[PDB]
């Protein structure tokens, strides 16, 4: 898939050296026109038990169950989708659902109804079809997110950072201790250096980026 | 965490 090109793009960035060679110029390597169609706005990690609940930014819900399949609700509050551990998808309502679907429906309430009360929105002063949650892993310091559009997020957990990487428009969203949200083509990062903060976050991005390669199915 | 912000 685009994790490849992922790599690759990282790899290119950081071979650059972005923090270490004079004048960094970060600002002129801001791309509006590659800001991110969807990133992962809320989430919770119910994994011991059920899996990972989670919210886009336009308010959708989706659920990566421990046995693979997904659920995604789409912001209309009723449509449906279900995705088989092999990709395979379907299309229902919560109106109108096999009911072998009940568990797996209840379980998507309860989590949207948990993120629709609680918790920040990531992105929330940001203005193609709906990507779900291909996998997901943490590690102490952060937590991973892969999207079936090819998306890979990373949320650092201490400093509250989070880097949203897209592979098509071979980008990356920065979102900073302040919530500043910028987008930054990675091949002007190339050009135009960035500060040691971000330099460090997209070498950690390249090492789960290759992580996500090793741990394919 | 076991959830975000």
């Amino acid at each position: 898939c685009h994790l490849s090109d992922m790599l690759q793009q990282l790899h290119s960035v950081n071979a650059s050296k972005p923090s270490e060679r004079g004048l960094v110029r970060q600002e002129e390597a801001e791309d509006p026109a590659c800001i991110p169609i969807f990133w992962v706005s809320k989430w919770v990690d119910y994994s011991d038990k059920y899996g990972l609940g989670y919210q886009l930014c336009d308010n959708s819900v989706g659920v990566l169950f421990n046995d693979s399949t997904r659920l995604i609700l789409y912001n209309d509050g009723d449509s449906l989708q279900y995705i088989e551990r092999d990709g395979t998808e379907s299309y229902l309502t919560v109106s109108s659902h096999p009911n072998s679907l009940m568990k797996k429906i209840t379980l998507l309430k309860y989590f949207r109804n948990y993120m629709s009360e609680h918790l920040l929105k990531a992105g929330a002063n940001i203005t193609a079809r709906l990507p779900y949650l291909r996998t997901w892993f943490r590690t102490r310091s952060a937590i991973i997110l892969h999207l079936s559009n090819g998306s890979v997020q990373i949320n650092f957990f201490q400093d509250h950072t989070k880097l949203i990487l897209c592979p098509l428009m071979a980008a990356v969203t920065y979102i900073d201790e302040k919530r500043d949200f910028r987008t930054y083509r990675l091949s002007l990062l190339e050009e135009y250096g960035c500060c040691k903060e971000l330099a460090s976050r997209l070498r950690y991005a390249r090492t789960m980026v290759d992580k996500l390669l090793s741990s394919r199915s | 965490p076991l959830h975000s912000t």
